[PDB]
């Protein structure tokens, strides 16, 4: 029972880590953090680096620009910092999945602790990214798309879309999985 | 640390941490293949499908 | 397009909350001595 239950919850924790890595990848890639609104002058959306803006002629005609491999196209330094921090979180969580292999040779509890620390660090990086990302709304492009009312730390006319709330979900999931990993690593010792 | 262990004993692994260094090759025989096969999957799925 | 985001946000918070409660169920399995 005790060994069986510990093994089962450890495997479930591994599946959770994989799921959170999927969440982190999709939020980093998909540029749907913030979107237009009914009161917005011009339609469009923008993520951490990629942003699409509508020409505004009662049609879609979305012109899309931005890419992490060229920092010049990113609208603002805050966007660059947020993208870098989310990338670092991705590197850490993906690193944790790799460490899983160490279960073959190394002690279980120590590697559980390694991942607990990695996942905590990934959660912190995601927190920093989500904290710094709103700072970039004062850039000229986001102001032009959303309108003049938008400013630093102000949604204004534009509204949040699924990627940002999914990022917050990922923060919570990462932190709670880190706590789970710590407790499991200490529990295996008994 | 609700279990009652010290903060260092609960979180950090400061009990013996290196003594086990000779087993790096045994470690690297999976750590490097796993990372690359894992790196390729995120790289390729990112460009072809998610973007 | 109808520039409203409620159903999308609804399904996102639904799936996120589902994952979170099932994580709390994992703790319910764990802490239950
Ligand atoms: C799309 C992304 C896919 C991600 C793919 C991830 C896969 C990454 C590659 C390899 C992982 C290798 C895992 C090897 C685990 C094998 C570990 C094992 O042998 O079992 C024991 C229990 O361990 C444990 O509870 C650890 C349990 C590990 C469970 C996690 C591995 C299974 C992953 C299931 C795949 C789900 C995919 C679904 C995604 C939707 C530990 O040994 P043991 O006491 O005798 O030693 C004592 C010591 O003193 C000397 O060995
Ligand atoms: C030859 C091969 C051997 C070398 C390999 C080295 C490996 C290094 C690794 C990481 C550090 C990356 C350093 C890249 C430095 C490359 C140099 C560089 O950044 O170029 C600048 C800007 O480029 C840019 O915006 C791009 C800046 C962002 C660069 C970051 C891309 C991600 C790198 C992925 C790392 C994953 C690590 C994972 C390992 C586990 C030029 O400015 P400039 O005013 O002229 O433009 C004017 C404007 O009009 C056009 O942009
Ligand atoms: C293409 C591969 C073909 C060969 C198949 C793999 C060889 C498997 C044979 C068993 C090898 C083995 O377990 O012993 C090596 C070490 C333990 O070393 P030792 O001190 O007990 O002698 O234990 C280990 O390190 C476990 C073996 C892990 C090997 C991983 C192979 C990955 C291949 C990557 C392909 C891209
Ligand atoms: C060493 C192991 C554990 C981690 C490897 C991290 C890998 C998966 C990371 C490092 C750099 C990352 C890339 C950095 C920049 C971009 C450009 C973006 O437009 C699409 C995603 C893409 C292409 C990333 C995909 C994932 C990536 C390749
Ligand atoms: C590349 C492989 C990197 C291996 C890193 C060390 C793994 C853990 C080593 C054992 C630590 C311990 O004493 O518990
Ligand atoms: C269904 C889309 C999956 C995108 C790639 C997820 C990678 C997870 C980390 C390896
Ligand atoms: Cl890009």
């Amino acid at each position: 029972h005790y060994m069986r239950n510990s093994r089962a919850i450890g495997v479930l924790w591994a599946i959770f880590t994989i799921c959170f890595a999927i969440i982190n990848v999709v939020v980093f890639i998909q540029p749907y953090w913030v979107g237009d609104s009914v009161s917005t002058p011009k339609p469009g959306y923008f993520g951490l680096f990629h942003y699409c803006v509508g020409s505004g002629l009662a049609g879609r005609e979305l012109t899309c620009r931005g890419s992490f491999t060229d920092f010049s196209t990113i609208p603002s330094s805050a966007f660059k910092a947020a993208a870098f921090f989310v990338l670092l979180s991705m590197v850490l969580i993906l690193g944790c999945i790799t460490c899983f292999s160490l279960f073959f040779f190394c002690n279980t509890a120590t590697v559980y602790k390694i991942c607990a620390w990695m996942q905590l660090l990934a959660a912190l990086c995601l927190v920093l990214g989500c904290m710094i990302f709103p700072d970039g709304w004062d850039a000229e492009t986001i102001r032009d798309m959303c309108g003049a009312k938008t400013g630093k730390y102000s949604l204004g006319d534009c509204s949040v879309r699924w990627a940002y709330i999914l990022a917050i979900i990922g923060i919570l999931n990462a932190l709670i999985l880190s706590f789970l990993a710590f407790v499991l690593g200490n529990r295996q010792t008994d | 640390c609700l279990d009652g262990k010290d903060c260092a004993s609960f979180f950090c692994c400061f009990e013996d941490c290196h003594i086990r260094i000779a087993k790096m090759d045994s470690y690297a025989r999976i750590f490097f293949p796993t990372a690359f096969c894992l790196f390729n999957l995120v790289y390729w799925v990112s460009y072809l499908y998610l973007g | 397009d109808s520039r409203d985001y409620s159903t999308e946000l609804s399904v996102t918070v639904a799936v996120g909350a589902s994952l979170l409660f099932l994580n709390i169920l994992a703790f319910a399995a764990l802490y239950y001595k």
